[PDB]
DNA sequence: ATCGATCGATCGATTTTTTTTTTTTT
DNA sequence: TCGATCGATCGAT
């Protein structure tokens, strides 16, 4: 799908890839083959077959992989010693953190937290019960922002991604599906986007005109692994550990002067609870940042590339390993500060019930706000975290509500 | 059959049942460490005790079952979807969809074509499966209108006759209900009673039992106390046996056998006092617009009567019981004295 | 051969009750006595007299059946023989009964086989009769074919060396659909049973079979007590091949006990008209001529209640007979008619129909709200099963002959409601929009369940007002008798005191003058009698009708006068007498103005 | 020497299904 | 590639 001709649609061609070569390839994986070409008699009916019309097919015996396999990508991230050098070369988080779609200014505090959700990384069993570690947010506000901007390239920077919009699927391109097999034969379910994303992230935009039922389908995920389908309707059984990026836009208008949440959005207030953070994107009249940024995106086309001679932006292909080698930390927890991080959702839920009637504010708050500093922690890799360690934390939550205060 | 005890069993579960602490103790037991609005739980084991068996093998008249529902609403906050299924994760005949959860011909009826026989056939219903079961129900106001006419032929009939194109049926089907309903907004609106806040009739709203109003702890006081304990809950990440013990498996047949082996009975007890307060306990006809008193209650109070005189295995009526079946319904209603 | 001791063991169990069978008396030739005359080929028997006399062929019939099964008809004809002048159409339909033991479907296995085990079901998507020449006579095509040989196998099969000559043995003779063997079967599937409800697993399916005799005496909604002959039955079984296949599981039986659908109608073993119908005479003849019988018939239904005894009086009425006369083809002529209730807030509105549909029979209640819209008509279909548009049912008109009453009177919508403004009195339904042009009949009476507008009766506006709805249905209705709430104590702890007497389990209920079932019984012999009118109040109830109408001087008319003449007629068949007296007239007459002073304001 | 049974070379006969776009009614 | 067709052939009689 890069040259397919102008006019035209993507082909195929099968595959007999024999030997011991077998288990040389996976679904994803821009794969480089050699082989030989070769002819096929399905030997059958002399009439429509026995028409000498040479339904061919391939043959090979080597499968090197150049895009996404063993070859290009290592570890096949926890290399230490290759990455040492690099790695005490620097020592900063906002170098990290601006270097994710650096062509525009702005939304700062935005792509941390995003990149939060590619590591991620808390995992146990305590008490048998499972604990999931992907969040799930949302976009909400859309007159201007480059909403499918982040979408479109953190899928393609986030290992095993995918993206689909409200009307480009229904509900069994998301979920899994049936065809048969040229293998067996046996009908077996495939499924959606949603079902092979899982262990990363499956990017949605415009989630409002996505379907009805459809929002039941988004529910399912907040009980993590559990994809549950009526297709065949027997047990549908699946275990998707997928995050979610949300992105929807508002409805006629944003914010009207007497409209409040779920009164100016038509979405599901009980889809709404169940995120950790939501996300609203509001642009008013600002007199000098729009020349700001109209200087920050005319320089996207003059050349290409935007950072000039301000902060050393770095290569994609480092930040791969570099997310990856934080991941196998998995803390402990302070207790000399559990003592506080209730006092600090003590705050947390006074401030916001000082009025009667603002947006909610939920119970599940706390079982949130330990699910960010352990992943935050795991880009220091150390199992210290700290006392403004959370001292982000405490003002990102305080901040992804309240924001129509000015 | 298959469960069927020992009479070693007996002593402990009998041992149990000789201290009034029982009432208590039980109500305290069945969360893991949730330690507020036990005030309730004390009547969820009125339907764990899964209520009296009053037979009808007499006259065949009046199908006067001990008809037990009772349901609770408030925000979403509150642990109610969570509550319930651990919940399914404590009823035997667990089962749980909810409000646009599925259809009345999505609990009934799941009339479809099978290339197993290969055949068009009449089929499968959900509720029928739970008979004398649960059902925990959540977010019951997003339901279309076709269902929730038809619980009103179980709750008030306790029946099912059901009739298409291919079979007429008269099956039986009847349980206890249990749901968690919650309303438009995030919040119960104060001056707006459930009278109108909640989608339901002007006299069917409160045509259940009794709904033990719920709603989150106004109160930031509270929040300490378990954001500390229910976290080192998780960070010791086991449990400890105190004072209310907690028994492995031997309190779960304090609630399977006492089923079976008893049939409470009334001397003299549970009648009299409104029996004779009747004059000022039906002066009802003062209000406008209101709901309030009628002459159904006492059917639903010899019904929470003799289940609080089945706990303590009382085989004839409890007279205690009827104090805190009061209790339980003065509680909740005159809360729109306005 | 192995059957042969069956042979001579049902030889002697016919030679015993070729003899007596029971006390000198015979249970099992007077079936055969009645079937003399047509021979319809079935005679049941029960399998505990095998355990009686014949000492346990049990074992010996049990598991070997089918390879049996054959022989018991020929033990038949050798009965049937003995006494008449007998040819061989003599055949074996067997409904057997009286077995002990009484199974599911879970515990069947390939050692199941030849057995009578007893199971129970539902019936859902039932199929048609589908005949069958089972047999005929095929042979070469010289001269030599009349055989009536064993051609009935399962697996059907034409080829047939010869009998007489030696010729061909694949050119078969032709067929024979003349002089020959047919007989009659259907096939259902039924569902995994309600009598025992597992977990987990499906509905599993069996496929299931019934004779000639047992075809269309079994329908949709019923549990059963079948015979349990599992059969070998004549892709994806990709086991082992042979020769000197893959099959599936299949069932037949040939019993059945239907139950929990019947009734019969109404045949003191005396005298009368027929059989049973009123045998009962010794009391009936009291039953029709005590002078406080009304009083004690009004207090008979209604122990377990109180409260007014107006409608204790009336509602017989919807019970009791209409006219059924004979008249020329004017037109129909109505029997039954409507009756309504309203009511404060739960004064037992609904216990007095919840009962009423267990008091008689064919007249089942529900509601309509409990389903769509298709209380008047069936499931209105639009995706492809047979012919993409089938409604031909509902539930109003599956009370035929028997009434179907409703809950929540007001709040169902102006459809089914409009509709029934029309179907009550010209009782003759129809539509469009999937109708071949429908032409449908109910029948039937009704009772309502209204409730007023604020759940009050303040008397403050008419009563058309004080329910505020469409006019003209209200005068169809011919009697009301509303209950009123008001606020006294007496009457609530006699209602309490009524609850002492519901739950002192003995004695928790009052004492009684007459039992139900003489007076279930005296009723439906009420109605066939042909009334007869030939009375002064026949010849004057002009001048009734005319005071009732100075009364109304100060809504109107002659639909009530209709009900009138069939209220007085109807407390006429209560004196189970024809021949229309003038007192009759002066009760309906009282009823008629407590009704419409009771609408008074 | 006549005739029936079995073998074997000779002949001709079978192999099309899952979505969509209008349509009536709730 | 499967099936009956028909003609020929080998012992009996
Ligand atoms: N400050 C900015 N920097 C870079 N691109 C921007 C900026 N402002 C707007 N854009 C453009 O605006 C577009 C927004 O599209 P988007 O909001 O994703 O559509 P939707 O609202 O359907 O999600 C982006 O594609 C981007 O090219
Ligand atoms: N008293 C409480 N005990 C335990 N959990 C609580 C309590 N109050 C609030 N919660 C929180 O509520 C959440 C469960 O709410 P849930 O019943 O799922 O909401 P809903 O039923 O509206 O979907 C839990 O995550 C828990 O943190
Ligand atoms: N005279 C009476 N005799 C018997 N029961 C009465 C009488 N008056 C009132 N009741 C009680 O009033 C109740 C009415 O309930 P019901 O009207 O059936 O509820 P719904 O209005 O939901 O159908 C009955 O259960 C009955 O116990």
């Amino acid at each position: 799908s890069d040259q397919v001709p102008v006019g035209h649609i993507p082909r195929s061609m099968t595959i007999m890839c024999r030997g011991e070569v077998t288990r040389m390839a996976q679904p994803g994986d821009h794969i480089v083959v050699s082989g030989v070409f070769l002819p096929l008699m399905r030997t059958g009916f002399a009439q429509m077959i026995q028409g000498l019309l040479s339904e061919t097919f391939l043959q090979a015996h080597r499968i090197i992989c150049i895009n996404k396999n063993d070859e290009i990508s290592d570890k096949d991230a926890e290399l230490t010693p290759e990455e040492l050098e690099e790695l005490a070369q620097d020592d900063f988080y906002e170098r990290l953190a601006t270097s994710l779609a650096p062509e525009i200014y702005g939304h700062l505090d935005v792509k941390k937290a995003l990149l939060l959700l590619l590591v991620g990384g808390v995992d146990k069993r305590p008490d048998g019960m499972k604990i999931r570690g992907n969040i799930n947010i949302c976009l909400m506000g859309d007159p201007g922002v480059a909403k499918s901007q982040l979408l479109g390239y953190i899928s393609r920077l986030a290992v095993r991604s995918q993206y689909t919009t409200g009307r480009g699927s229904s509900g069994v391109g998301l979920t899994a599906a049936v065809m048969k097999d040229p293998l067996t034969g046996e009908m077996t379910l495939e499924g959606g986007a949603l079902v092979l994303a899982d262990q990363g992230v499956c990017c949605i935009d415009e989630f409002d005109k996505m379907a009805d039922q459809d929002r039941t389908a988004i529910h399912e995920v907040m009980e993590q692994q559990t994809i549950s389908i009526a297709k065949a309707g027997i047990m549908t059984t699946l275990n998707a550990r997928v995050s979610i990026l949300a992105a929807a836009n508002p409805a006629f208008g944003r914010y009207n002067p007497r409209r409040t949440v779920e009164q100016n959005i038509q979405l599901p207030a009980a889809l709404l609870s169940r995120f950790d953070l939501l996300w609203l994107i509001q642009d008013k009249p600002d007199r000098d940042n729009d020349l700001r940024l109209a200087k920050h995106i005319t320089y996207v086309h003059s050349h290409s590339k935007q950072p000039p001679t301000r902060v050393k932006a770095l290569d994609m292909n480092l930040m791969r390993r570099y997310i990856n080698l934080c991941k196998r930390k998995n803390p402990t927890i302070p207790d000399e500060l559990t003592d506080y991080i209730v006092g600090a959702y003590v705050e947390l839920r006074r401030e916001a019930r000082n009025q009667k009637d603002m947006t909610f504010t939920s119970a599940r708050n706390l079982l949130g706000i330990l699910r960010l500093s352990t992943a935050l922690a795991r880009l220091r890799l150390s199992d210290s975290v700290e006392k403004d360690d959370v001292a982000e934390a405490l003002r990102l939550l305080e901040m992804s509500k309240d924001s129509l205060n000015q | 059959k298959d469960h069927i005890f020992p009479p070693e069993r007996v002593e402990l579960l009998q041992l149990l049942a000789k201290k009034p602490d029982i009432y208590d103790r039980l109500a305290r037991a069945i969360a893991p460490s949730i330690y507020e609005n036990d005030d309730i739980k004390k009547g969820i084991l009125l339907q764990l005790f899964g209520g009296t068996k009053k037979k009808h093998a007499t006259l065949g008249r009046q199908n006067f079952r001990s008809e037990i529902h009772l349901l609770l609403c408030g925000d979403p906050g509150t642990s109610k979807s969570q509550m319930l299924q651990y919940v399914f994760n404590l009823v035997p005949r667990s089962q749980y969809t909810s409000g646009r959860g599925s259809s009345a011909v999505g609990l009934t009826a799941y009339v479809t074509k099978d290339p197993e026989t290969r055949q068009l056939v009449l089929q499968t219903g959900a509720l029928v499966l739970a008979d004398n079961g649960v059902c925990c129900i959540d977010e019951f106001d997003k339901m279309n209108d076709s269902t929730r006419s038809v619980l009103h032929e179980v709750m008030e009939q306790q029946t099912l006759s059901i009739a298409k194109a291919g079979i007429i049926c008269q099956l039986n089907a009847r349980t206890s209900i249990l749901a968690a309903a919650n309303p438009a907004e995030s919040q119960w609106n104060k001056r707006k009673n459930i009278i109108d806040n909640v989608q339901l009739p002007h006299t069917l709203l409160s045509r259940f039992d009794l709904i033990f109003l719920v709603l989150d702890p106004q109160d930031e006081i509270f929040d300490k106390r378990l954001a500390s304990h229910l976290v080192s809950l998780y960070y010791v990440t086991r449990h400890e046996e105190e004072d209310t013990m907690f028994d492995m498996s031997v309190l779960r047949d304090y609630i399977a056998y006492a089923r079976e082996h008893l049939s409470p009975t009334l001397s003299d007890e549970a009648q009299q006092r409104l029996i004779q307060a009747y004059v000022d306990m039906r002066k009802v006809g003062a209000g406008r617009g209101q709901i309030s008193a009628y002459p159904r209650q006492l059917e639903s109070l010899i019904r929470l009567s003799e289940a609080h005189a089945k706990v303590r295995l009382s085989n004839q009526v409890e007279l205690l019981d009827v104090e805190e079946a009061w209790r339980l319904h003065r509680e909740a209603l005159k809360q729109s004295a306005t | 051969v192995k059957d042969e001791v069956g042979i001579r063991a049902q030889k002697l169990f016919q030679d015993f009750l070729e003899e007596f069978k029971e006390d000198g008396e015979i249970k099992y030739t007077r079936p055969a006595a009645s079937l003399e005359s047509p021979d319809r080929c079935t005679l049941e028997v029960s399998f505990e007299d095998v355990e009686k006399y014949d000492q346990n062929l049990a074992t010996a019939i049990i598991e070997e059946y089918y390879h049996i099964y054959p022989f018991l008809c020929q033990s038949v004809s050798n009965y049937v023989k003995d006494r008449i002048g007998l040819k061989t159409q003599k055949d074996c339909y067997v409904a057997f009964t009286e077995v002990p033991t009484r199974h599911k479907v879970r515990d069947l296995t390939t050692s199941k086989i030849g057995t009578l085990i007893r199971i129970s079901g539902q019936v859902v998507r039932t199929h048609p009769v589908h005949p069958e020449l089972v047999s005929g006579v095929f042979m070469c095509l010289d001269c030599q074919t009349e055989i009536r040989n064993v051609e009935q196998q399962f697996k059907f099969t034409n080829p047939t060396i010869c009998r007489n000559p030696v010729c061909s043995n694949r050119k078969r003779f032709m067929l024979d659909v003349e002089k020959s063997l047919f007989l009659d079967f259907q096939k259902i599937r039924i569902q995994e049973t309600q009598a025992e409800l597992p977990r987990g697993c499906i509905p599993r399916a069996v496929e299931i079979i019934l004779r000639s005799e047992l075809v269309e005496t079994v329908q949709a909604g019923d549990r059963y007590d079948f015979t349990g002959t599992l059969i070998v039955v004549p892709l994806a079984g990709v086991g082992t091949r042979a020769e000197n296949l893959n099959y599936r599981m299949a069932f037949l039986a040939c019993s059945v006990q239907a139950t929990t659908a019947r009734f019969g109608g109404t045949d003191t073993a005396e005298d009368m008209k027929k059989q049973m119908t009123d045998a009962e005479w010794h009391k009936i003849y009291e039953m029709s001529k005590d002078r406080n019988l009304y009083q004690n018939l009004i207090s008979s239904l209604f122990p377990s209640i109180y409260g007014n005894d107006e409608v204790k009086r009336g509602i017989l009425l919807q019970q009791f007979g209409g006219v059924a006369k004979t008249t020329t083809e004017k037109t129909s002529l109505r029997g039954d008619i409507n009756v309504c209730i309203v009511g404060d807030p739960s004064t037992a509105k609904s216990q007095f129909l919840k009962q009423v549909s267990d008091f008689s029979p064919r007249a089942i209640y529900t509601s309509g709200k409990a389903s769509s819209a298709a209380g008047l008509t069936a499931a209105v279909v639009r995706d492809e099963e047979s012919f993409d548009f089938v409604i031909e049912a509902g539930a109003l008109m599956l009370a035929d002959n028997g009434i179907c009453c409703i809950d929540e009177f007001d709040k169902m919508d102006q459809r089914d409601q409009v509709a029934i403004h029309e179907a009550m009195e010209q009782q003759t339904i129809s539509i469009a929009r999937a109708g071949v042009r429908a032409t449908l009949n109910a029948r039937t009476s009704i009772l309502a369940a209204a409730n007023p507008i604020n759940g009050r009766y303040d008397r403050s506006k008419s009563l058309q007002q004080n329910i505020q709805l469409s006019a003209p249905i209200m005068s169809r209705f011919d009697l009301f008798f509303i209950l009123v709430d008001e606020c006294n104590e007496v009457v609530d702890y006699a209602i309490a005191r009524k609850i002492v007497d519901l739950h002192s389990n003995i004695e928790e209920s009052v004492e009684r003058a007459y039992t139900r079932e003489e007076v279930l019984r005296y009723v439906t012999f009420a109605r066939q009698f042909k009334p007869v009118i030939s009375q002064e109040a026949g010849h004057m109830l002009v001048e009734n009708y005319g005071h009732l109408r100075q009364r109304d001087t100060g809504r109107i008319t002659v639909r009530q006068l209709e009900s009138m003449i069939r209220l007085s007629e109807a407390m006429a068949k209560l004196e189970c007498s024809n021949r229309v007296l003038e007192r009759h007239v002066k009760e309906a007459f009282r009823l008629l103005n407590k009704s419409i002073i009771r609408v008074e304001q």
